[PDB]
């Protein structure tokens, strides 16, 4: 075992504190093809989040990683996230966002169309 | 030197600025569970010992225990302990009817090594024969020992 | 007799038998020496209380005491039903025996070797049929 | 049984097939494991029919492994046997435990146990058969046989056949 | 357990105040007959559901493994060579059970226990033909006889008032 | 090392949802197990050189998932069966949003 | 939709017409309406898949008796289907073998022929794909067929369809 | 509305549920001296109509219980009449936006 006096703070360890004080729809139904917004009709923003952003690099990137087709001119890149940011630059990421309202219901944004405004 | 660091002179540390020698004992026995099934201090063979570990016997005597003044590296044994097991088994598809033994043994700290400083036979209380063994390593100054 | 049930870690590339096995267990892997592929991974290395199956064989019981919070007539009648008991009246027998080797020992001062050698004497000697008239305390001093 | 029916089928494709003309790789990929391939649910499917206009949907990446999945919809000829049916065939192998007769994509195993007590296994025969005293069972020989029990696992699909009622056996 | 003998939980007090909870054992006439109608019915019902059983074709079973197989499952278990079963595993040929083989056994067993039991039906037929009063322990000490003379148990019953059960 | 109840804080505070589904499933305890579509437990016989699957009770053959769960999650939940609780897991939703 | 367990249900027995919660009459297609149940007959479905081979060898191009027709379609199998055959090929020898109707016209004649029964589909399929020679051989061939036809009328239907098997 | 002096009789509680539409409101003349609606601290609660609340769960999607709540004892909901299932446009001063409209439902 062990004997130290400099004290350590046992983490994630709140039980001892807490076992101290122990006393005191209408528009779309099931999964048809209404769930999905039309285009023309999108209310979410047109700009593509910093979790968009991410998760598409990190989703081309393990494409690119696993020989998919690259749809841009490599300039003697070799990562494939570097690779993935100069698809996303030029908009060539051949991906859409399903963007879940809470209700169930979702809007399909192209990678293409959203703005990298980031 | 920022934040609670400091900047200690690597010439002083060459000349024995606190330069500190570290021992570890290390104890083992060997205990009679019944009649046949007790524990031996000797060296074991990799050919009738099961489980064996994969550090190194060489530094082994025939007793099992290594002599003092030896150098020691991580995951050596420095005390051999054979146990028997019941023969005719299958296990780990590496099990013939030459292991009659297992072993029991001590290796060295994995991260530690040094030099077998002492090593010590003697009986306990129930006169069973036990070994203490010490391992003398030197504790260099280098960045991130705290001052 | 009965289902083999048993894996053998071979190496289904170099095909020797008997393989020639390494276990890291730092690296959590069992591999083969030959070639260096991996067999099994994730390999395991307290919890529960120590039992020798050669001293009391296969005998599990646990008893019945008072904790933090605990009224004395539910403890008293526990003991009272757990008392009673027939399936273990040999095994309640042999451990009162091996009470009186401890006692017997301990008030001896013999080492505990002598005690786990007296335990397994008396064990291994309990149930004979030429061993049925001689008095416990024959018994007691020959297994000492 | 013969049956035509609509089928939908979860098709992961790796990141390599992502080329301009993935629906063509995705529809060879549908061909190689459902033509022919056996699932217990639906049995044997045997050809993909209407391969001009196949129901391709968005198809969702896994978002740890990077395959695309696609739920493809389309409409093939499968082969579904159930108990208490009648099929015709051929036997196919023969033993003493009994004989194995092909109907159509399907193997189906006619136990010694049903079989009527005139037929027996005759082992010296070339090949060997069961022999009555009115017919022969040999090997590509038509047979009538009526399935009475059959197990499909899930991919996996075995029958038990007998030829004892009357108007069955030998064709 | 089998409801041939009701159990009754009366204490009495006898004159030397020595009084214990005795049992009184005595017969529940309706309630026996049920019951062994009900286990007779079973009886007869589970010999004809394991005649069905054995109406099922033998099967197979593993020596080594003692485990049984059905003929539905030896299928996918046959070999490449289409002539033997072998164990999911043991790896070994199956053998042949004896389901089917003591169908007339158990058919049999089936017979010889039915005319023994023919006494008992025909007693239930002529039950069933009458009308049983329903007796409890008020009415079984109607044509009580007693064993014994210096019997602590005094038959005499005591109502209670409170007892809402 | 431990990674603790709070750096999963930290990790959802970030918006790192694959980070931690990588360090809570393929950095500690990745765990393969079949359940049916009948009952949501994960009591399905599964003999993978054979490709057979049985759920006994249900006694179907045809209707089998696998998932990947956390080994805690899958002694979680035979504990609670210990407890005859039933931890049943579904792949489909069944009420709206 | 309710999360009851149902799981009690009759075996699929083709004598009682049970063949499944997937295989009912009523089969909901891709483009949502309710449609009969596709039950094809042995010479039926060989038309059917024959027909789709056909179209697929046209699509790729653009992009009698048994012996001759045999080598026909093995080499349409073998310019049509690529791997894992071992089943199709198996399926179309054993169409050839069992075919009681030839071309196109025999085939869609027996379906209006049949239509004119009424019966289930998986019945006259069956009627389609079994040669029965005489009624009660029907009958005991396919239990569903008691209680369902009457026996002249299947009579006259067994022995017309002797007369329209061809070679 | 009734309007009492000190308390009323406990026997009088079971019929103050009157008939439909008829509805019963009693309030203390000491929990009506100061008007609750004009201090600092109470914003402006304006009831929504029927069509109102239709429209506030359509545009958001929302349903019922996703709402936010207020109960049918809190003093603003007895002072407007809030019956079970009203939603108040609640139109507060933001620190962050000037103007903050939220939507409580009367539970
Ligand atoms: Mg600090
Ligand atoms: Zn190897
Ligand atoms: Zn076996
Ligand atoms: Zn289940
Ligand atoms: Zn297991």
């Amino acid at each position: 075992n062990e004997n130290f006096e400099d004290f350590d703070v046992e983490h994630f360890s709140d039980e001892e504190t807490y076992e101290e004080k122990p006393q005191f729809e209408q528009i779309r139904r099931k999964t048809l093809k209404e769930k999905a917004i039309p285009k023309d009709q999108r209310a979410t923003t047109p700009y593509m989040t910093k979790y968009e952003r991410a998760r598409i690099l990190g989703t081309r990137a393990l494409q690119i990683s696993m020989n998919a087709p690259v749809f841009v001119d490599l300039e003697g890149e070799t990562d494939p996230l570097r690779i993935a940011m100069k698809e996303l630059a030029e908009k060539k990421i051949p991906l859409v966002i399903r963007r879940y309202l809470p209700d169930g219901s979702f809007e399909d944004w192209s990678v293409e169309e959203l703005i990298v405004d980031l | 030197n920022q934040e609670d660091s400091m900047i200690m002179n690597q010439s002083s540390i060459d000349r024995g600025l606190f330069r500190s020698l570290f021992f570890r004992s290390y104890m083992d026995q060997e205990k009679k569970y019944g009649m046949s099934i007790t524990e031996t201090f000797e060296k074991p063979q990799r050919t009738n010992t099961l489980r064996m570990k994969h550090g190194t016997y060489d530094k082994l005597d025939d007793d099992g225990l290594i002599a003092p003044g030896v150098r020691v590296s991580g995951e050596d044994v420095i005390i051999g302990k054979t146990t028997p097991i019941s023969p005719d088994e299958e296990e780990l598809g590496q099990r013939t009817a030459y292991h009659s033994k297992r072993d029991a043994s001590t290796p060295l700290r994995s991260t530690e090594n040094g030099i077998v400083d002492q090593v010590l036979v003697t009986t306990n209380q129930d006169g069973l024969k036990f070994v203490k063994v010490r391992v003398r390593t030197t504790k260099i100054p280098q960045i991130g020992d705290k001052f | 007799r009965g289902p083999n049930l048993n894996i053998v870690l071979t190496c289904p590339e170099c095909k020797v038998y008997p393989p020639k096995i390494v276990e890291r267990f730092s690296e959590g892997d069992v591999v083969c020496a030959l070639c260096g592929l991996v067999l099994s991974d994730k390999l395991v290395d307290r919890v529960g209380e120590a039992s020798n199956p050669l001293l009391d064989g296969n005998n599990l019981s646990t008893r019945i005491g008072k904790g933090e919070t605990t009224d004395m007539r539910f403890t008293k009648e526990l003991n009272k039903a757990q008392g009673k008991n027939v399936m273990d009246k040999k095994d309640n027998e042999v451990q009162a025996a091996f009470a009186k080797i401890t006692m017997l020992c301990d008030a001896a001062e013999l080492p505990k070797i002598v005690k786990d050698c007296a335990k397994e004497a008396y064990k291994l000697c309990h149930d004979e049929k030429t061993l049925k008239g001689k008095s416990m305390e024959s018994i007691m001093a020959a297994s000492i | 049984m013969f049956f035509i029916k609509d089928l939908s089928l979860n098709i992961t494709l790796h990141p390599s097939f992502f080329g301009p003309r993935m629906k063509q790789y995705l529809k060879t990929k549908l061909l190689e494991e459902v033509e022919g391939s056996c699932t217990g649910k639906f049995g044997y499917i045997l050809c993909v029919l209407d391969y001009d206009n196949i129901d391709i949907q968005r198809g969702r990446i896994l978002p740890t492994d990077g395959s695309a999945e696609f739920n493809v919809k389309y409409r093939a000829v499968v082969f579904k046997p159930f108990k208490g049916e009648v099929v015709d065939g051929t036997v196919v192998s023969c033993s003493q435990h009994g004989f194995e007769v092909q109907v159509g994509p399907m193997k189906v195993f006619v136990t010694k146990h049903l079989m009527p007590q005139d037929l027996t296994f005759n082992a010296g025969s070339n090949p060997p058969s069961y022999q009555s005293s009115e017919d022969v069972i040999t090997i590509k020989s038509r047979i009538r046989v009526k399935i009475e029990g059959c197990i499909s696992q899930v991919s996996s699909i075995h029958a038990i056949g007998s030829i004892k009622e009357d108007y069955l056996g030998a064709i | 357990s089998d409801r041939l003998i009701s159990i009754h939980k009366q204490r009495e007090y006898p004159p030397n105040s020595k009084s214990v909870e005795r049992v009184y054992y005595y017969v529940k006439y309706p309630h026996a007959i049920d019951a062994i109608k009900w286990k007779v019915h079973q009886v007869v019902q589970r010999l004809k559901d394991d005649l069905d059983k054995n109406s099922e074709p033998n099967g197979y079973m593993c020596p080594i493994c003692l485990t049984k197989y059905t003929q539905l499952e030896a299928v996918q278990l046959l070999n490449f060579d289409r002539t033997e079963f072998l164990c999911s595993l043991c790896d070994e040929p199956l053998v042949e059970d004896d389901s089917g083989k003591k169908n007339k056994e158990k058919q049999d067993k089936l017979n010889r226990l039915m005319d023994q039991i023919q006494p008992i039906i025909d007693s239930l037929k002529k039950i069933d033909d009458s009308r049983i009063e329903e007796n409890t322990f008020e009415i079984a000490l109607a044509r009580l006889i007693p064993p014994q003379n210096q019997s602590h148990a005094a038959y005499t019953y005591n109502p209670k008032k409170g007892s809402t059960m | 090392l431990r990674f603790g109840e709070m750096e999963r804080d930290c990790m959802i505070a970030h918006g790192a949802a694959s980070f931690l589904k990588e360090r809570l499933m393929e950095a500690s305890d990745a765990f393969r197990v079949h359940i049916c579509g009948i009952c949501g437990l994960m009591t399905v016989i599964a003999k993978l050189n054979h490709n057979q699957f049985e759920c006994k009770g249900c006694d179907n053959k045809i209707d089998i998932y696998q998932i990947h769960i956390p080994y805690a999650a899958k002694l979680l939940f035979q504990e609670l069966m210990a407890m005859n609780i039933t931890p049943r897991l579904y792949t489909d939703r069944s009420r709206d949003f | 939709r309710r999360r009851r367990l149902k799981k009690v249900e009759e075996e699929e027995n083709a004598a009682t017409l049970q063949l499944g919660q997937e295989f009912q009459l009523k089969q909901i297609n891709h483009q949502g309406e309710e449609e009969e149940l596709i039950a094809l007959n042995l010479s039926e479905a060989r038309l059917v898949i024959k027909e789709a081979l056909v179209e697929r060898r046209r699509a790729f191009k653009r992009s009698e008796t048994r012996e001759k027709e045999l080598e026909s379609i093995d080499v349409l199998l073998e310019q049509t289907t690529g791997g894992n055959n071992k089943d199709l090929k198996n399926t179309m020898q054993y169409l050839t073998n069992f075919s009681r109707f030839r071309d196109q016209e025999t085939v869609g004649a027996v379906i209006q022929l049949l239509k004119s029964t009424g019966l289930h589909p998986f019945e006259v399929a069956q009627l389609g794909s079994l040669a029965c020679d005489t009624a009660d051989e029907a009958k005991t061939l396919i239990p569903s067929l008691n209680n369902k036809i009457s026996d002249d009328e299947l009579e006259r239907i067994l022995k017309e369809l002797s007369n329209l098997e061809t070679l | 509305i009734f309007v009492y002096q000190n308390n009323i009789t406990p026997s009088a509680m079971k019929l103050v549920p009157s008939i439909p539409p008829a509805t019963i409101e009693t309030f203390n003349e000491a929990a009506l001296v100061v008007n609750i609606t004009h201090h600092e601290l109470v914003p402006k609660h304006i009831r929504l109509s029927s069509d109102e609340k239709r429209e506030l769960l359509k545009r958001y999607r929302l349903k019922e219980s996703q709402l936010p709540r207020i109960q049918r004892a809190d003093p603003v909901a007895l002072y407007l009449g809030l019956k079970r299932g009203e939603v108040v446009k609640i139109i507060r001063k933001s620190e962050t936006s000037g103007r903050y409209a939220s939507y409580r439902i009367c539970m």
